[PDB]
């Protein structure tokens, strides 16, 4: 009833955290703010011509 | 007399259908691909957003 | 249906070359991302922590782990790995790679370093291959490889 | 972050003729699956990093 | 009187996770003392003492 | 980078699918077999055909 | 459709071993047939011309 | 009705030649074998934006 459990894939040891977040996104401890989406880029050599 | 034979059990011969024998396989029958499964993340909403 | 069969397998290779030997998988499930290429690993690279290396606070080592990847840490405080104690420790059996491991896990495990993935510095990466008139700062590339294995029958 | 790719027109013109794999879309999603983990993971490991 | 069979019997890629790279890009599929021999990571056996 | 390059112009290697490149080929496609046409007989108007 | 081809060509041979060396095709177009093949030459071996 | 005749225009000399072409596209000889029709590609130079 209480709490939501994440299992990190890629433990070194061993280890359990324990954390809190209210429903405002500021009730956090750390703030992920992604300021530009995942920006798709393309272009060409003209002397070979093979995308990249 | 007109006998099967086999591969010698190389892995370059088989694919190739080189056989020790007199008949010429085609060629190894493609079983499908294998491949990793992308790994999972974590739901992100342990620590809050707010955008830039 | 025919005495021979084959299967392929895909997988994804980090490096600009998908063939060159000793190029770390990319999602292998118990090989940890490399949280720092599209970061900081473009632009600075990393000292590989060794047995018998003093640790300065404030910077930041890499060492592949048997079991979980690839892991990037902090030092926090001026300690040596193995060359104060340990040494000629009597063990019964394990591997110098393997032994390294388990000091790295003791030494984290005593809040001296911690596991740290960073981003990248904006300047350096905007001025990324000969941008500007930059030198000397290639990129970071991925790539796919396709191999094959094949079967036959006995009898 | 950044990160990028670069195929031979040749490589896609066979992989798809040969296994139907477009090789495009393949180093475009490897490439967008991949720094989509590391930032998850950096998360994570931030959270491990300043947990009391 | 005699009887006669064929089959084959072929190792799936990917047992030996712990290597990242195969071994020269085309391999036999059939299990080998370098293929699986302890190294098939989908299987995991466990002696017990004392039952 | 992504390359596919080719096979080394080799018999064992065309067959055997085996390439120089990040991608290794299935095996070539077969354009049918040919065999060899059954030559005509002369006829036998020109001799006895006295059965015993 | 694909990057590359292959053709099979089938033979038919004179005696026992299909692949053994010097063996001689069936069915040649110019070359003529074994005519004592089935006949009296299964009996007994005739000399090989040659000069002098 | 038996014969259809091209011709070289670049011949070097004098000369004619004979050849063969059956119903299927299996008994001819040489075998033409396109792959990829021929793909245009654009480009242009940055640091003189001239188009090849």
């Amino acid at each position: 009833g209480k709490y939501r459990v994440y299992i990190d894939q890629y433990a070194k040891q061993d280890y359990f955290t324990v954390g809190y977040k209210g429903p405002n996104e500021m009730d956090a401890g750390i703030y992920y703010a992604p300021y530009v989406a995942l920006t798709p880029l393309r272009g060409s050599d003209p002397k070979n011509f093979q995308p990249v | 007399a007109e006998i099967g034979g086999d591969h010698g059990y190389n892995a370059t011969n088989i694919a190739a259908g080189q056989t020790s024998g007199a008949v010429t396989q085609i060629g190894p029958a493609v079983m499908g691909m294998v491949r990793r499964a992308i790994p999972n993340l974590i739901a992100f909403d342990i620590c809050g957003v707010q955008p830039m | 249906n025919s005495p021979t069969g084959q299967v392929f397998a895909l997988r994804a290779v980090y490096g600009k070359d998908p063939v060159a030997a000793g190029a770390k998988e990319a999602f292998h499930p118990m090989y940890g991302p490399d949280a720092m290429f599209s970061g900081q690993g473009a632009a600075k690279k990393f000292p590989a922590l060794a047995a018998s290396t003093q640790t300065t606070v404030g910077d930041i080592y890499t060492h592949f782990f048997q079991e979980t990847g690839t892991v990037y840490l902090q030092a926090s405080v001026q300690v040596t790995i193995d060359a104060g104690d340990e040494d000629e420790d009597e063990d019964e059996d394990a591997t110098d790679a393997a032994k390294l491991d388990a000091e790295i896990k003791k030494q984290m495990e005593a809040g001296a370093l911690v596991e740290i993935a960073e981003g990248m510095a904006t300047s350096i990466a905007e001025l990324q291959e000969g941008f500007n008139g930059s030198t000397d700062n290639p990129w970071n590339e991925m790539g796919f490889r396709i191999d094959k294995q094949v079967i036959e029958a006995k009898s | 972050r950044q990160l990028k790719a670069a195929y031979s027109i040749e490589l896609a013109q066979d992989l798809r003729a040969v296994h139907g794999m477009d090789a495009d879309a393949e180093l475009s999603g490897i490439l967008a699956t991949e720094i989509m983990l590391e930032i998850n993971r950096e998360v994570v490991d931030w959270i491990n990093y300043s947990a009391q | 009187m005699g009887f006669k069979t064929r089959y084959g019997i072929g190792i799936n890629p990917f047992a030996e996770s712990a290597a990242q790279a195969p071994a020269s890009r085309i391999q036999s599929g059939m299990p080998s003392i370098l293929n699986s021999l302890g190294k098939n990571a989908y299987f995991r056996r466990v002696y017990v003492k004392g039952i």
